[PDB]
């Protein structure tokens, strides 16, 4: 990945000069919010499980898309749903910590969308259950680090589709 | 940063970072304003570093100057001095970033390839790099240059 | 040919021809001349070992121009004689490139299941191809001649 | 058994380190469907830049009948 | 210490290169005879032999005069040539007073080193050597050598060994080819070291100097690609049948999955995939996972797929895990998609072995890596990998001091050894000197003379063998049924049986030590002793085995246990080797501790066990019993009956 | 025809030196040197 | 790949004929000019590294390639660069003494504009630095062997652009 | 592996010393019996199909070895005897050329008693096999180079027992 702190000095090697003050006060703004990402990050491991679960629910369950006929109905491509919601909640508190996109781009966004076209995923079901994530980890996490994880889910969002 | 270092290990294995890798990223996020103002007090001070440090590297190699050196003519010297503030701004960067990635990715992964295809030679980089080490610490306080001391330790490791 | 399967094998270990592979080559150069006169010596009179090897074959193996033989009649002596024309064209390429490349990626190469899906006895073929060497072998010189029947015997062993 | 077809460019990361020899690193493949999730985490595990991915073998949305 | 040992094989790195060795590699490592091309690159060099062994002859003889004049051209003011073991711009002469005898005798050395190796690329006729041991010269030598000094004496050397060769362009070329080779050599920077990073955290990094594989073998490396000759592709598909199965089996017996093949050589799958696919065919099943437990079938799988063996405890846990889940597939899949697998290999590049000079090489896996590429690893059907990982763990096991195959079968009569070369089983392990055997006493826990030495002879009642001894009187010591004929035979037979494991044919007796023994001319010792001279027993049980396998049976029988470790086996095997057999059993029946335990009338017997031979006796489902190795609940009627 | 015989022909016998003590002997050497 | 004699027998055989003489001498000239092909090969390894570094020089350094934001910058970079020139001048050298450019498409040009494209490689420069490599190579082996080793290396070129 | 080259040239090098007489004759001994070692070589090449075709026929057909219960029985064990038989001839080629056995000590004798112990393939009849294959070549290529080829039979031979 490519985090912010790496971001501002890459975009500093890329011109060739030293960190002026005014690419250095992101870097102290990144400093600065450390401490609530690090707890966001550590709330969102405490309960992935129970996150993924209470957004499938809110989102996929109940729907023509979990019915004989929906990409969600038999038991492997259920499964195969959780895991992907797994690992784009992961991959989005990844970025979080991390305060860029770069990884999103690189390990998510990287042949998903046509690996899904190829496989009929629906993609708006998919972005219904990444905002039913972003909900339940907002309201589990806080208002704040709910909205600076909701950028990155929203992100892969917007990727997918 | 150490954050991205973490963020490899926790992905390489399929998880999320454990408590001890994100106690090591709050570590690092809170000596922040010392690194930043390592980095700022080595950027202003660019010309009598390099000016110091070539100095006693032409002085410990006067053949690299001398003719049939590698550093023999104007061209050749002002780029030697171009390497010299390029490898102090890999350090800063380093510095601010908490590890040795971005010094590196930018100016240790092939290296050798590249300035044995120079024909300057990799010692006289190695020498080049402690005289540059010697320099900056000194226009450092104590516990300054004890914290940015190890990185232009890595460069030279890497060099040889 | 030799500059192709010395070529390979130096891709192959990702390294430039050594001064022993320049010189196979150079040797293989210096005897173009020789193996050119080979090839010319077995093409001018192409059509009379073709004839009289098919003659020998039909001799020595009655039961091929017999009813139930793969080669019985006119048209099929006829295509049988054109097989021994295709494989002496071989060989002289063989000669040419002073290694048998030509004659296996040509002829060789899937030879039994082919001509077991026409149902001609392998054997055979390996025996008309015996009797063109011998012929050859009498219609030019002794040292000729053994350069000749390396790639005869290539061919009657990839087919034995 | 479903396939998917995929392009991709996957530069080595460790070729100057290791100085072993250069390898065509863009390349169309068959890989069968259940080694894709692996072998999409691996590429982009390596920097590599997925190109173009489509269903080769089978048909979307197979609830019966997959090899 | 160290624990246990992966076995050490010799190992032959090649130095430099030759022609011959080019040539027949080359045709050798595609299994295949030496066609037009390596043919025509032997003859060309047999055909310049003579003239090279001319150069080599002009220099070695003229090698002072051109060492000398380099000397005299590199240093000023006085005479190099005092102890003998194009001009650069900074060249300046270097006083021989100043640079000091150590540094001129390291300067003169040189020069006749480079002379001399110079000569050998000649001959060899590649500058391999040259090449390896010059690049990266400079860096070690600049601080205490002047490098443009060098590069004017190797100049001055150059054009004095090719003045002696105005014959022709023939003997000057070369000469000056392989000079000029030098030169540039000399005048190269260290290049970098090839780095083999671990793919995990629980394997190490690895670097390894650019000389040390610009000497050993080239590995030949096949790649698929589309736009290859039909025969270069067939070329690559046998290599790939010769790294998965580990030899040409298409070619030895007409096996083959044609319908992959096709696919590959027209890019459908990569050559990743194509490995994938053949290493999950029932032909791979058959040969390489149905013959074996899983635990030896993942390292070969290892070895077929990753060119290595497995690296670490770690790493043979982790996949035996995945192999013990999903079988065969899941074990080709996990080390196909692995990263080392990509980083390596790729998606064109038929797997191969990587081993010494190709890499950098690990200590920890050195010996079992060795075994595991030899052609004669799937014979070996015990897993070496995971045996050897888990012994460095632990302590020294229980074992013969000089390895398991000297460890016979403790049974009733034989002396069956595992035989080396036969479904190798060998478990080296580093005994020191003074290592003792922990040995189980056949009898009272507490009579073991480890813990209570005078317990020695102490007979081991229910508990241990049965003894026989001469107690009562021997007959005749006239009148029919005299009692003391049935013990006095009962006594000579055990003793048989003892010494030999069984009773002897008819005729075999020694018939004469019987009688002497009947009539207290000897005592049962001095028989036994008689007994164990036997040639019968020299043919049986010293002849046809290894020296101290010989021997520790002979101990096992005499003294009735194994040897405690290295001191006792190495006095009977140095009588041995000073003596003979009928000294070392000398030495073992003249010994205190056979005193101590038989007398002169006791037969000897079994009195110890290797934990092996108890377990084998006492683990069987109708000898083990029922509170050994398990929790025994106490049956009690239920309380509502 | 005959000339064919390397392994076969007539060994050559090659000379191999007795080695001698090595310069970390030297001190010893040069009580040697004054023993006499 | 197939060399200047393999290429007339594969012309002679597709016609089913012979080698007739406007093969013969075609294999006469392929094996006249052979000594020369070895020569020039012989000196090109015993110089190649040079070559590489003469024609990077006078080509690539004290440009953009080379400032922050040229795709030679970073170490990395200009040692991935020089080695893939080093591949280039082998690779010209094979076909040269192949006497065809069959080799430089099969093993060389399949894929390399691609993985270049996905990089983002400068392919003008990389044309520009083989002309260097050209022009070294012509001035170390003289105007002969130099054409008839540029023909290889302007496929080579063309091939990538 | 190492020739004879390899062997004359570490003997020199182990004592420091150039290039001796004694070292020079054997190296030219082995130089002047290289064009017919190299003939001999090609003649075995072009003949290993008859050669091994003759030695089977000569010691191993038509006994107990090739009937029901011997260890050549079936197709499958059949195929393996010769292949293994041109295992032989090809590397006593190999030790031939190189004027070494060292080829023979690292690729055939390494783990060769293990294979064959353990697989129980008779040592006697490949023994037996192996002098009949050294027979057959003689008489192929010659008196002389017969025995030039017998020196390296012999030795798998021994090295089998
Ligand atoms: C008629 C059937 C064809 C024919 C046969 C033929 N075979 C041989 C010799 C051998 N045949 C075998 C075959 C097998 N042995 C096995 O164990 C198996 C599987 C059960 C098979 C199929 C073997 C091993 C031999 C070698 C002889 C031996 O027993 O040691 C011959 C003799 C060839 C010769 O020249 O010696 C013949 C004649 N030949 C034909 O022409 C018919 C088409
Ligand atoms: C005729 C020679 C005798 C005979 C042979 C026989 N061998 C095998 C099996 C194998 N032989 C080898 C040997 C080698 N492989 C190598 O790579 C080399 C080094 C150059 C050697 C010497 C091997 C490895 C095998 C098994 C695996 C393989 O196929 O490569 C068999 C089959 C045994 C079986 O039971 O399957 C046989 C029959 N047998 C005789 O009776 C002849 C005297
Ligand atoms: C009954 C024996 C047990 C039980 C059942 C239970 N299930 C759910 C919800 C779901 N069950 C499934 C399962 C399937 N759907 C399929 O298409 C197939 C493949 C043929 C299977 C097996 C699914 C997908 C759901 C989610 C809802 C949906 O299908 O739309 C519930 C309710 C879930 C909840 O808590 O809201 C229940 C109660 N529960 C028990 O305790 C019994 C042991
Ligand atoms: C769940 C919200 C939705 C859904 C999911 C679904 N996906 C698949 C199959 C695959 N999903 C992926 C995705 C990824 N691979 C990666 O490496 C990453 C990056 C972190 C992602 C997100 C892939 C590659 C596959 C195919 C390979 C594999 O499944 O192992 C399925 C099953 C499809 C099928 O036909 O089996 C499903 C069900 N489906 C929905 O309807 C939801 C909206
Ligand atoms: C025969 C009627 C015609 C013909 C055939 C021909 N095909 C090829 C090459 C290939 N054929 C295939 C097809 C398959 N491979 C598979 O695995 C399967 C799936 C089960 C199929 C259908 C492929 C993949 C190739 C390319 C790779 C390969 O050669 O195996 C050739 C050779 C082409 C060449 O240029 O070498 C030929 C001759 N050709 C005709 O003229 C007939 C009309
Ligand atoms: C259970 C009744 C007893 C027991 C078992 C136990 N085993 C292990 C570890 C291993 N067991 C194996 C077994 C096999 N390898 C094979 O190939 C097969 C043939 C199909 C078998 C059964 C292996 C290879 C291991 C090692 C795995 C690893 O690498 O970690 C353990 C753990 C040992 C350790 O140190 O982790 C245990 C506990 N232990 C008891 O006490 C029971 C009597
Ligand atoms: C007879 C039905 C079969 C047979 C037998 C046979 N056995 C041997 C050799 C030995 N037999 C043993 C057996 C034992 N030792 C013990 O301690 C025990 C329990 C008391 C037993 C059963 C041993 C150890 C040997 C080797 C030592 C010795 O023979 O003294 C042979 C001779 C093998 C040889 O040449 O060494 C034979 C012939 N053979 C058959 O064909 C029958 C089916
Ligand atoms: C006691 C805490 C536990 C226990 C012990 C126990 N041990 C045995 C038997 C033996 N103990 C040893 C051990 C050693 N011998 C040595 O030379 C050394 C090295 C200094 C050691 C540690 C041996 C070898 C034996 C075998 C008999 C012999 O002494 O020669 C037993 C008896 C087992 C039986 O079945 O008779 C027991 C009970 N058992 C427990 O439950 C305790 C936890
Ligand atoms: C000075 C301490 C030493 C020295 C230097 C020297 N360098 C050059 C030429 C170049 N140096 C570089 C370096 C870099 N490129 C990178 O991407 C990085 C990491 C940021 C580094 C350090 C490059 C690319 C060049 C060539 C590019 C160009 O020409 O612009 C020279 C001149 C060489 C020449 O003219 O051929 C010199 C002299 N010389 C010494 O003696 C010191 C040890
Ligand atoms: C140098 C003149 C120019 C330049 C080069 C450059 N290339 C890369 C990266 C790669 N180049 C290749 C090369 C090949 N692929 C093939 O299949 C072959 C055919 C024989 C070749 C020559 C590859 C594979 C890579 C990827 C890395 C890898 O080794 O796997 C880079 C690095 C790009 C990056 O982002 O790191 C560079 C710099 N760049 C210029 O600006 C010059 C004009």
């Amino acid at each position: 990945m490519q985090d912010a702190i790496t971001a501002v000095i890459n975009s500093a090697d890329v011109q060739g000069k030293y960190l002026d003050g005014a690419a250095m006060d992101k870097l102290k703004s990144y400093f600065a919010s450390g401490e609530l990402r690090v707890r966001a990050a550590s709330v969102i491991s405490a309960n992935a499980a129970t996150i993924v679960k209470e957004a499938v629910a809110k989102s996929l369950l109940y729907s023509d898309v979990t019915r004989p006929g929906g990409n969600m109905y038999t038991t492997r491509r259920y499964a195969a749903c959780i895991r992907d919601l797994d690992y784009y909640l992961r991959y989005a508190t990844y970025a979080m910590l991390a305060g860029d996109a770069s990884i999103l781009d690189e390990r998510v966004l990287n042949g998903l969308k046509e690996t899904y076209n190829s496989l009929g995923v629906p993609i708006s079901s998919t972005v219904q259950a990444i905002q039913a994530i972003k909900e339940v980890t907002a309201s589990l996490v806080g208002a704040d680090a709910g909205k600076e994880m909701g950028v990155y889910l929203d992100y892969i969002c917007s990727g997918l589709s | 940063s150490v954050v991205s270092q973490v963020i490899l290990q926790a992905d390489d294995q399929l998880r999320y970072p454990t408590s001890g890798e994100l106690k090591g990223i709050q570590a690092f996020l809170t000596t922040g304003a010392q690194r930043i103002r390592i980095a700022e007090t080595l950027a202003e001070n660019e010309k009598k570093i390099v000016d110091q440090a070539q100095k006693q590297l032409f002085k410990k190699h006067p053949e690299y100057r001398a003719p049939g050196g590698n550093a023999y003519g104007q061209r050749q010297y002002n780029q030697c001095l171009r390497d010299y503030g390029w490898y102090l701004r890999l350090v800063t960067y380093g510095v601010l970033a908490g590890n040795k990635e971005p010094i590196e990715t930018t100016g240790l992964i092939g290296v050798k390839e590249m300035y044995n295809s120079l024909n300057v030679p990799v010692p006289g980089m190695v020498d080049a790099v402690t005289v540059l080490k010697d320099a900056a610490l000194g226009l450092l306080s104590a516990e300054d240059a004890n914290e940015t001391a190890p990185y232009f330790d890595y460069i030279i490791q890497f060099m040889s | 040919s030799i500059v192709t399967k010395s070529i390979v094998n130096a891709d192959a270990e990702a390294r430039y021809l050594s001064p022993g592979e320049l010189d196979r080559i150079k040797a293989f150069v210096t005897g173009g001349a020789a193996r050119l006169r080979i090839a010319e010596t077995l093409t001018g009179s192409r059509e009379t070992i073709v004839k009289q090897a098919g003659d020998r074959l039909f001799q020595k193996r009655p039961d091929i121009v017999s009813p139930g033989g793969n080669a019985y009649g006119e048209e099929m002596t006829a295509t049988c004689l054109r097989d021994m024309d295709y494989y002496l064209r071989l060989v002289t390429y063989g000669v040419v490139s002073g290694d048998v490349t030509p004659i296996e990626e040509i002829g060789l190469v899937g030879v039994r299941e082919m001509y077991r899906s026409l149902g001609t006895p392998i054997e055979a073929v390996a025996q008309s191809v015996r009797e063109m060497k011998e012929v050859a072998s009498g219609l030019m010189s002794s040292d000729d001649a053994a350069e000749a029947s390396a790639y005869f015997d290539f061919v009657i062993g990839k087919m034995s | 058994m479903r396939m998917f077809r995929i392009t991709a460019c996957v530069p080595s990361q460790t070729r100057i380190r290791t100085q072993r020899e250069l390898q065509n690193t863009y390349f169309t493949k068959l890989v069968p469907y259940d080694n894709w999730f692996r072998e999409q985490q691996r590429i982009m595990k390596m920097g590599g830049k997925i190109v173009k991915v489509e269903l080769a073998t089978g048909r979307p949305g197979t609830n019966a009948g997959l090899a | 210490s160290v624990k246990a040992s992966g076995g050490s094989s010799l190992a032959r790195p090649q130095l430099y290169q030759t022609v011959p060795v080019s040539a027949i590699s080359q045709a050798e490592q595609q299994d295949r005879f030496l066609e037009g091309s390596e043919l025509n690159e032997l003859t060309a060099y047999f055909q310049s032999g003579a003239l090279r062994l001319e150069i080599a002859e002009t220099l070695t003889q003229n090698a002072d005069l051109i060492v000398s004049r380099a000397a005299n051209r590199i240093f000023t003011g006085g005479s190099p040539l005092s102890y003998l073991e194009p001009i650069p711009p900074g060249f300046r002469p270097i006083n021989i007073a100043r640079y000091g005898p150590s540094n001129m005798q390291k300067s003169l050395r040189d020069m006749s080193w480079f002379l001399r190796y110079t000569t050998y690329a000649i001959v060899a006729g590649d500058p391999n050597i040259i090449v390896v041991n010059t690049r990266g010269l400079k860096e070690v030598i600049e601080n205490a050598c002047s490098i443009d000094a060098t590069i004017v004496a190797i100049q001055e050397m150059r054009a004095a060994s090719a003045d002696y060769f105005r014959n022709n362009a023939q003997a000057k070329e070369i000469v000056l080819q392989y000079f000029d080779i030098l030169l540039s050599e000399f005048k190269a920077p260290t290049p970098a070291n090839k780095v083999r990073q671990g793919p995990s955290n629980d394997i190490q990094g690895l670097e390894l100097p650019q000389s040390y594989f610009n000497a050993a073998a080239k590995r030949q490396k096949y790649a698929m690609k589309p736009g290859l000759s039909a025969l270069e592709k067939n070329a690559v598909i046998k290599a790939a049948y010769r790294q998965i199965f580990e030899r040409d089996i298409t070619k030895a017996y007409s096996q083959s999955i044609s319908y992959l093949e096709s696919q590959v050589r027209n890019g459908d799958i990569s050559m990743k995939e194509f490995v994938r696919r053949l290493a999950k065919s029932p032909l791979y099943r058959k040969q390489f996972f149905e013959p074996f437990i899983n635990s030896r079938a993942l390292e070969l799988a290892f070895r077929h797929i990753l060119g290595r063996g497995p690296s670490s405890r770690e790493e043979v846990q982790k996949y035996f895990s995945i192999v013990s889940s999903g079988g065969l597939p899941a074990l080709v899949d996990a080390l196909v998609d692995s990263q080392e697998y990509a980083d390596y290999f790729g998606e064109e590049t038929v797997p191969y072995l990587r081993g010494l000079g190709v890499e950098a090489q690990e200590c920890r896996n050195w010996g079992m890596q060795q075994d595991l590429f030899s052609y004669s690893a799937p014979f070996r059907k015990v897993p070496q990998f995971i045996t050897t990982f888990a012994q460095y763990d632990r302590p020294l096991p229980d074992q013969h001091v000089y390895g398991s195959g000297n460890d016979p079968l403790e049974i009733q009569f034989g002396a069956i050894f595992p035989k080396e070369t036969r479904n190798p089983s060998k478990r080296p392990a580093p005994f020191n000197k003074d290592t003792k055997r922990i040995l189980i006493h056949r009898g009272p826990a507490v009579n073991n003379q480890v813990g209570n030495p005078s317990a020695v002879g102490e007979f081991p009642g229910s508990l241990g063998a049965k003894v026989f001894r001469l107690n009562g009187g021997l007959p005749g010591a006239g009148t029919s049924v005299k009692f003391g004929e049935s013990s006095t035979q009962a006594l000579i037979r055990a003793a048989y049986r003892q010494v030999f494991g069984r009773d002897l044919y008819e005729g075999q007796r020694l018939s004469v030590a019987e009688i002497q023994l009947e009539n207290g001319d000897i005592s049962v010792r001095e028989f036994i002793k008689r007994l164990a001279k036997s040639e019968l027993f020299l043919k049986l049980y010293w002849a046809p085995h290894y020296v101290c396998k010989a021997i520790e049976y002979m101990h096992r029988r005499l003294l009735g246990r194994p040897t405690y470790g290295r001191q006792e086996m190495n006095q009977y095997f140095d009588i041995a080797s000073k003596q003979g057999f009928y000294a070392v059993v000398e030495a073992m029946i003249d010994s205190k501790e056979y005193s101590d335990a038989f007398g002169e009338d006791t037969v000897p017997y079994e009195r110890y066990l290797t934990p092996g031979g108890l377990q084998m006796r006492s683990a069987r489902v109708g000898s083990l019993r029922e509170d050994i190795g398990q929790r025994v609940d106490k049956e009690v009627t239920p309380r509502f009956v | 025809p005959s000339q064919v015989a390397f392994a076969s022909g007539d060994p050559i016998p090659q000379n191999v030196a007795r080695r001698t003590p090595g310069p970390s002997l030297n001190r010893f050497k040069e009580m040697a040197r004054q023993v006499k």
